[PDB]
């Protein structure tokens, strides 16, 4: 579980490098499905619980992440038609870190409260 | 509360079980035994009572289904008359109310009917004691919470001419909303939510290819919804939506 | 609210004493002398001091038999404690003398306790769905009865067995109680394949039984989960009310 | 034992009645002789056991 993930997402995260715009479209989109499987997955062998658990939580954070990119590409690609070439390279390098400060943050309030 | 089954429409309950009555027979001076309570467990209650021809309570699960587990049938015995039962069983009974109208915001009654074996012209029901708290602190059962309950007697028809109490336990649940909204209402929410944002572009052609995507993974949702549920002759809440 | 206790057999011409001496200021209770059967024999006096109960009894009959019962049920409502010391002799004239250590030269009452030791040998399985685990292991139960004794010389054996439901059918022959158990939360049927007690001929036994049970685990918490620890817990009831 | 309630007793005997009959004590032997006494009592000691109810009649019952 925590192996497949952690590639999946840094695999995403590695495409951000390359300047393409419309392949974030196809590797977003793609990871919103493959979330849903891993989804049910794990409630396979829980009962139907009226609170959420850790690994809940973290699947939330993956849900609601994939889908900025998702709308950062759509705008980005709707600059880039206008012309307004630089504005679209700023953001690139601003989702470039945004992406990883928020996964290390959730890593950080799991360590404080459960250990 | 073992556990609640929607797809058969029944469930389990582990609890315990009391009778009592008075009778001036079997009775017994404490100078001859230097007793003051007698006691008979398991099958040997029946002997006793074919040797001095008493008839005796006989009751049963009206709504039962297969086999009841019960790991201790006493009876106690005071001289002066009094006799009390007390039997813990594990049973499985059928809940014919459900309903899927309102499903998955719908709330269900659960009902334990206990029926004597005899005619109304032997023993009745004329009392209801509360030996102990109906609905008990540990119960299990994450899904459904228990908001109220009743107790009533009451006696049904039987046979042609012949009439025999009943006892009924109704139970009144709902159903804790977490489960479908994290995995069911929020994963559906961004798949359209996604779809529209594609919208904004003028890009014709890229649209045939989302729509006919998002085709498919309506059907592998459809059915996971139908594996919790019978296949019931009516449209609830949840398929309405997904017609949409 | 009641105490009752328990005494030996008294030859015909032996006497009986008994005091009671409060502790923590509590009200002074009814104290009474009875028989087996419950027919009232003495009852308890207060002196002018306030501060003891006595009671003398002497026994005329071939066999005597004492049961001493202590009131408390008239006292005040919702009491936070209340202790005394209860001090017995058969021929002790001048009760409240000879030191009065707490370690007499021999016992007075009867003995009605028993030993209980559980053991686990397998974990057949936990299921998380169902909160629920099921266990292998032994239970063994000893108590000590002063009937229930035979001669050697009459069988030629040091111990006696029954096994099956064998054991029940003799105790029916003799009246004799036995303690029964049972577990609080077993879920459905309890497979025992092995159901064994020895007779030691002064009159000890011990009862035997290899069992494989499901129980209910509602302690269950997914906070943590995966990270999370769990406690399981297995509890053995007595059917029997504390008196016996 | 539980708790303190004294009440009366109901049931079945067996009376016995001997006159200078020293065989009688144990229970054993059999009535002979004559007419010691007559069980007929000479009061009728009348009691004041009156109930009162009311029921409802159905097609069923």
């Amino acid at each position: 579980i925590f192996v497949p993930l952690f590639l999946i997402i840094s695999v995403s995260w590695v495409i951000f490098f390359l300047k393409d715009y419309g392949r974030q479209l196809e590797v977003a989109s793609g990871n919103l499905l493959v979330f849903v499987a891993f989804n049910f997955t794990i409630s396979g062998d829980l009962p139907r619980l009226g609170y959420l658990t850790v690994l809940d939580r973290f699947m939330i954070v993956s849900f609601c992440l994939t889908a900025i990119v998702v709308l950062i590409s759509v705008c980005q690609k709707r600059l880039g038609a206008v012309g307004k070439q630089a504005v679209a390279a700023q953001i690139d390098t601003w989702v470039l870190v945004i992406y990883p400060l928020v996964y290390s943050l959730y890593i950080i309030w799991v360590y404080l409260r459960f250990f | 509360i073992v556990g609640v089954d929607q797809r058969s429409e029944n469930f389990s309950v582990v609890g315990t079980l009391k009778l009592s009555w008075h009778d001036p027979k079997l009775g017994f001076s404490p100078d001859q035994c230097g007793c003051t309570v007698k006691s008979f467990e398991d099958a040997s209650i029946r002997a006793v009572a074919g040797e001095i021809n008493l008839p005796l309570p006989s009751f049963s699960f009206y709504n039962q289904q297969g086999n009841r587990w019960s790991q201790n049938q006493v009876i106690f015995v005071t001289p002066d008359g009094r006799a009390s039962y007390f039997e813990r069983f594990t049973v499985t009974l059928q809940a014919p109310d459900f309903d899927f109208l309102a499903y998955p915001f719908d709330r269900q009654k659960f009902s334990i009917k206990v029926d004597l074996a005899v005619p109304t012209n032997m023993f009745i029901f004329n009392e209801i004691e509360r030996f102990q708290q109906v609905v008990g602190d540990q119960l299990g059962e994450e899904e459904w919470v228990v908001t109220s309950y009743s107790q009533e007697i009451t006696e049904v028809p039987f046979e042609r001419g012949s009439t025999n109490s009943r006892f009924t336990t109704t139970l009144l649940v709902k159903r804790n909303l977490e489960y479908y909204i994290l995995r069911i209402f929020v994963p559906l929410f961004l798949i359209i939510s996604v779809s529209w944002v594609i919208f904004f572009l003028k890009d014709y052609g890229r649209q045939l290819e989302v729509a006919s995507g998002n085709l498919l993974v309506f059907v592998a949702f459809n059915f996971t919804i139908s594996g919790d549920l019978p296949r019931l002759g009516y449209l609830t809440v949840l398929d309405r939506f997904m017609i949409v | 609210r009641y105490l009752t206790q328990h005494t030996r057999n008294l030859q015909p011409g032996d006497t009986f004493h008994a005091l009671v001496e409060p502790i923590g200021e509590a009200p002074l209770p009814r104290l009474r002398l009875t028989d087996s059967g419950g027919k009232p024999l003495a009852f308890g006096l207060i002196d002018q001091p306030g501060e003891s109960v006595e009671l003398n009894y002497t026994c005329d009959q071939d066999i005597c038999e004492l049961v001493v019962h202590v009131d408390g049920t008239d006292g005040q409502k919702d009491s936070g404690e209340a202790v005394y010391r209860l001090l017995v002799g058969i021929n002790a004239p001048n009760l409240r003398e000879s030191g009065q250590t707490p370690v007499g030269s021999s016992v007075f009452l009867e003995s009605d306790l028993v030993t209980v030791g559980l053991a686990v040998d397998q974990i057949v399985g936990v299921d998380q769905r169902s909160e629920n685990f099921s266990v292998v292991g032994t239970l063994k139960l000893s108590w000590h009865d002063p009937k229930l004794g035979f001669s050697p010389d009459q069988c030629g054996c040091t111990v006696k067995s029954f096994e099956d439901a064998s054991i029940r059918a003799v105790a029916g022959e003799i009246n004799l109680p036995l303690p029964s158990f049972s577990f609080y939360n077993q879920q459905g049927n309890r497979w025992s394949q092995n159901q064994v007690i020895f007779v030691t001929p002064d009159g000890r036994a011990s009862y035997f039984e290899r069992f494989t049970v499901t129980l209910q685990a509602p302690d269950f918490d997914f906070l943590a989960y995966p990270f999370d620890r769990q406690k399981f817990s297995i509890k053995v009831d007595l059917a029997v009310p504390t008196n016996m | 034992l539980d708790k303190f309630q004294p009440t009366y007793t109901t049931g079945s005997f067996q009376l016995i009645l001997g006159l200078n009959a020293p065989q009688v004590i144990s229970g054993e032997g059999e009535p002979e002789g004559e007419v010691f006494a007559s069980l007929a009592s000479l009061e009728i000691k009348p009691e004041a056991h009156v109930q009162e109810l009311e029921i409802r009649l159905d097609k069923d019952t």
